[PDB]
């Protein structure tokens, strides 16, 4: 029911290592400041998710028993969920209280940024479907620590050492729920719900990427390697 | 081969 001291331990350590990343008012203030044009705001989101997929190695490294695994794995492991946990974070930043109109204004920008409306649309309906859930950073950091810990992922050689990595987490979570919504019993499987539903934009990334209103198309190589693009 | 995330991991 309750957490037990190594639980307590767990998740204090992955919420020191998931805070390490960039302040959702960081990436908040750049957009909402000016009016920046389609080639702006490209460079502006390249140098963000660089920034993402940096922070997101460092975070992955430190979590519990993944320098045990197999070199292979752990690079099949970052490649397999990173799309997914910039989307998770993107998320997490949307439904952050803003002031009146500030949030509205945040998703006129990004709606304008270039990007094809084919690709804003189910991207919007999933922040905004996340944002109901009223999740906490620790559900966000534990959420995040889960889709990297994925062992049903592609090229995986040894799927029972990532599940004993993620089964403490997903403990972990369960308990969470449990405790901080106790009148929704279905929140823990809300939220293993959404996982499936994050996944879904990994077939078209690079589709949204080079259909982007912009006449080059230039990326760091970093995101060159994650992205599999250029 | 995928070069700077295997770097980022090892160092
Ligand atoms: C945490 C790191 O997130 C990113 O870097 C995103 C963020 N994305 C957001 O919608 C977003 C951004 C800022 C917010 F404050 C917010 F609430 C959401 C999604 C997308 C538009 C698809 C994108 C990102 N980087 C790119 C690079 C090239 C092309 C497209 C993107």
């Amino acid at each position: 029911m309750e957490l037990t001291p190594d639980q307590q331990t767990l998740l204090h350590f992955i919420m020191d290592s998931y805070n390490k990343q960039r302040m959702p008012q960081e990436i908040t203030n750049k957009i909402l400041k000016e009016a920046f044009s389609a080639e702006e705001n490209f460079l502006i989101l390249t140098e963000m998710a660089t920034n993402h997929v940096q922070v997101l190695v460092e975070f992955t490294k430190k979590l519990p028993g993944f320098q045990t695994l197999d070199h292979e794995d752990q690079i099949a492991l970052l490649k397999g969920s990173a799309v997914e946990a910039m989307f998770l974070r993107s998320a997490e930043i949307f439904n952050k209280k803003l002031p009146s109109g500030h949030s509205d204004l945040l998703e006129a920008r990004i709606r304008n940024s270039g990007i094809s409306d084919e690709y804003i649309t189910p991207m919007f309906s999933f922040y905004k479907s996340i944002g109901e859930l009223k999740m906490t950073q620790e559900e966000y950091a534990l959420l995040t620590a889960i889709v990297i810990l994925s062992p049903d992922r592609q090229y995986i050689k040894d799927r029972e050492a990532v599940e004993k990595l993620q089964e403490p987490l997903l403990d972990v979570l369960q308990k969470l729920c449990k405790i901080h919504q106790p009148e929704n019993p279905q929140h823990f499987a809300c939220l293993l719900g959404r996982l499936t539903e994050l996944r879904t934009f990994n077939h078209h990334h690079a589709e949204m990427l080079m259909s982007w209103r912009v006449n080059d198309h230039k990326f760091t190589p970093l995101l060159c390697e994650i992205w599999d693009v250029q | 081969d995928h070069q700077l995330l295997r770097y980022l991991l090892d160092k």
